[PDB]
C-alpha cells in the first residue's frame, strides 16, 4: 500500500 | 477510558489497519482506513467490484450535500467524488458524534484493494494538504474544534493480531520502556528529520540530508519503509553484503519476488538490524529506532504448497522522500501528539520477537547539526  | 479503544483496529501491514466507524442517521457502519498521510476523510459513495458495502446519503436523514467536487491522488491510487457532511463517530473510540467533511467516492482507480475490508480512509494529517485546499478541515480537526477530546492520537500497529488507536490520548498499558519523541518539523506530512543511519552498527556514512530528500515522514497508510533513492540502494549494498552467504530469487530487492524457507528455518541471523536516528527535543540531542529484519521482511503466503515461511522485500525505494510505513511503526507504539508538535515511540507492547536481538528506542545520543540535516 502506498496511501496525498 | 482509553481501555475501550484498545485492539480496536484490524489489517495488516499489507493491505492496511482499519476503524469500524458510522456514519450517517441512522448509523451506516464502515470499516475505515487509517492513513497519517493524507487528510481527507472519503468513502466509498458507489458500487465496486471490491467495497462489500458503501456509503448511501440516499439513506441517511443528517446528510448535506456541499455541492462541490473533489479528487485526491496518492502515491498508489487515487479517486473522485463529491463533497457533504454528515454526522460521524467512532464505536471503538471515544462517546462522541461530530459532524465532518466527507467525500463521497463515484469513481476510484487501484485505490480500494480487493479483500482489504475497508471501504473508506481516515486522512489524519493536517488540512495543508487536504484536497481540494487547507479549508476543508479535516476530521481529527473537527473532533478537538467540536468535542473535549485531546489533540492527539497513538497507534499501535501489530503485525504477523490487529491493533490499536488511542484517541485522545496513550495508554500505557500498550508499551514498555520510556517514550521518546522527534519534533513534527511542519504541520502537513507528520514531517520527522532522520539525523543517522546504521546497519548492524555501522554508518552508512552519508550526508544526512540525503535520509530526508526531500522529506520524510510517518505514515501508517504505506507498507514498506521507503527510502530516496541514494539511501535506499546504500541500505540494499549493505543489506545484501549482510546476508551474502543466502541466495535469493531475481527481484526480490525490488520487493517483487517471493523468498522463502523452510517451516522455522528463515536464517534471520544473517539480515542486519537497521538503526535510524531520529532528531531529539533538546539541542545536540537525538535517539535511535532498531529495525529488526522481522520487520522489514514481510510475511506472504506460499502461491503454491503454502508450507513453507515466505516473505517479501519491505524496503522500496521513493522519490518523494523518506517513508517510514507499517513495517516500521508495527515494532513500536507511535504517538502523535498534535497539541505539542512531536511524535513520540516506544517498544511496542506487541513486537515480534527474536532470539539473539530485539528491536529497540535508545536515547539519548548527542548529534551536532541536525538542522541541516533537513532539506529545503
Amino acid at each position: 500500500l502506498m496511501x496525498v | 477510558s482509553f481501555v475501550e479503544m484498545v485492539d480496536n483496529l484490524r489489517g495488516k501491514s499489507g493491505q492496511g489497519y482499519y476503524v469500524e466507524m458510522t456514519v450517517g442517521s441512522p448509523p451506516q457502519t464502515l470499516n475505515i482506513l487509517v492513513d497519517t498521510g493524507s487528510s481527507n476523510f472519503a468513502v466509498g459513495a458507489a458500487p465496486h467490484p471490491f467495497l462489500h458495502r458503501y456509503y448511501q446519503r440516499q439513506l441517511s436523514s443528517t446528510y448535506r450535500d456541499l455541492r462541490k467536487g473533489v479528487y485526491v491522488p496518492y502515491t498508489q491510487g487515487k479517486w473522485e467524488g463529491e463533497l457533504g457532511t454528515d454526522l460521524v463517530s467512532i464505536p471503538h473510540g471515544p462517546n462522541v458524534t461530530v459532524r465532518a467533511n466527507i467525500a463521497a467516492i463515484t469513481e476510484s482507480d487501484k485505490f480500494f484493494i480487493n479483500g482489504s475490508n475497508w471501504e473508506g480512509i481516515l486522512g489524519l494529517a493536517y488540512a495543508e494538504i487536504a484536497r481540494p485546499d487547507d479549508s476543508l478541515e479535516p476530521f481529527f480537526d473537527s473532533l478537538v474544534k467540536q468535542t473535549h477530546v485531546p489533540n492527539l492520537f497513538s497507534l499501535q500497529l501489530c503485525g504477523a493480531v490487529g491493533g490499536s488507536m488511542i484517541i485522545g490520548g496513550i495508554d500505557h498499558s500498550l508499551y514498555t520502556g520510556s517514550l521518546w519523541y522527534t519534533p513534527i518539523r511542519r504541520e502537513w506530512y507528520y514531517e520527522v528529520i532522520i539525523v543517522r543511519v546504521e546497519i548492524n552498527g555501522q554508518d552508512l556514512k552519508m550526508d544526512c540530508k540525503e535520509y530526508n530528500y526531500d522529506k520524510s515522514i510517518v505514515d501508517s497508510g504505506t507498507t514498506n519503509l521507503r527510502l530516496p533513492k541514494k539511501v535506499f540502494e546504500a541500505a540494499v549494498k549493505s543489506i545484501k553484503a549482510a546476508s551474502s552467504t543466502e541466495k535469493f530469487p531475481d527481484g526480490f530487492w525490488l520487493g517483487e519476488q517471493l523468498v522463502c524457507w523452510q517451516a522455522g528455518t528463515t536464517p534471520w541471523n544473517i539480515f542486519p538490524v537497521i538503526s535510524l536516528y531520529l532528531m531529539g527535543e533538546v539541542t545536540n540531542q537525538s535517539f535511535r529506532i532498531t529495525i529488526l529484519p522481522q520487520q522489514y521482511l514481510r510475511p506472504v503466503e506460499d502461491v503454491a504448497t503454502s508450507q513453507d515461511d515466505c516473505y517479501k522485500f519491505a524496503i522500496s525505494q521513493s522519490s518523494t522522500g523518506t517513508v517510514m510505513g507499517a513495517v516500521i511503526m508495527e515494532g513500536f507504539y507511535v504517538v502523535f501528539d498534535r497539541a505539542r508538535k512531536r511524535i513520540g515511540f516506544a517498544v511496542s507492547a506487541c513486537h515480534v520477537h527474536d532470539e539473539f536481538r530485539t528491536a529497540a528506542v535508545e536515547g539519548p545520543f548527542v548529534t551536532l547539526d541536525m538542522e541541516d540535516c533537513g532539506y529545503n
